[PDB]
């Protein structure tokens, strides 16, 4: 079976900047309700910290993939575990600031 | 037993939610300092089971200028939910910031 996954790119503060229109069947918003805000205003409060500091390392790994899972609040107010798996872009041809690049599944935690 | 001025906070943000400015009084009341708020948008404290109804009165303040909450929990610092009711203001210049009074009808659950 095909997992469920969207891609998003954030600032390095974690703001959505850009939303892939297959996080509505992943997670039931509409590009339009994340873009613009926080991926922690989603995340579980247990798991919060832990988003911004995945965050805060992904920019210090050099390019390399940082992976993170947390629980995701869903469109129906419901707890999904989601695996985030990110890196960040920098053009060499600029010294533009980096973005970050997510692919988001909703993985089982067992 | 609470006297209503030590059950009542105010606090600041911007249009963006995030909080610019609260007063000190939460720290007893909820266990955060006001500096550690700043820059974290409201909706990072909102228990899941009220983020709709949050989301749809901020909506509302949007479009209206000015709203009472409803009945929400704010996570507390060290876990667990407070039940708060707020009223929200727009402020518009010359929108410029949203200013909230901010009652607490519970303590730390
Ligand atoms: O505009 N607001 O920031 C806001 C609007 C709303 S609202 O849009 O529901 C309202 F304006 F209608 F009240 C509610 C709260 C809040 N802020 C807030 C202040 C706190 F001290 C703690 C928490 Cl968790 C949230």
């Amino acid at each position: 079976c095909q997992p469920t996954r969207f891609i998003s790119r954030h600032n390095i503060e974690g703001i959505f900047t850009f939303v892939d229109h297959r996080c509505v069947a992943t997670v039931g918003y509409q590009p339009q309700e994340l873009l613009g805000k926080n991926i922690v205003e989603f995340c579980h409060p247990e798991d919060q910290q832990l988003l911004r500091d995945s965050f805060q390392q992904v920019v210090k790994l050099k390019g390399q993939v940082l992976s993170v899972m947390f629980r995701f609040r869903s469109k129906n107010q419901e707890w999904l575990w989601m695996r985030t798996s990110s890196f960040t872009f920098q053009n060499p041809y600029s010294d533009e600031i980096e973005y970050i690049i997510c692919t988001n599944t909703n993985v089982k935690n067992s | 037993f609470k006297g209503l001025d030590s059950k009542t906070f105010l606090s600041e943000h911007s249009m963006d939610m995030k909080f610019t400015y609260c007063d000190d009084r939460i720290t007893e009341l909820i266990g955060y300092h006001p500096e550690e708020l700043l820059g974290r948008s409201a909706y990072e404290f909102y228990h899941a089971l009220d983020s709709e109804n949050m989301t749809k009165s901020h909506q509302n303040l949007c479009t209206k200028g000015q709203v009472v909450s409803g009945q929400y929990r704010m996570l507390a610092k060290h876990g667990g939910y407070v039940w708060l009711e707020t009223q929200g203001t727009v402020i518009y210049n010359p929108p410029q910031c949203i200013m909230c009074v901010n009652y607490v009808l519970s303590e730390i659950e």
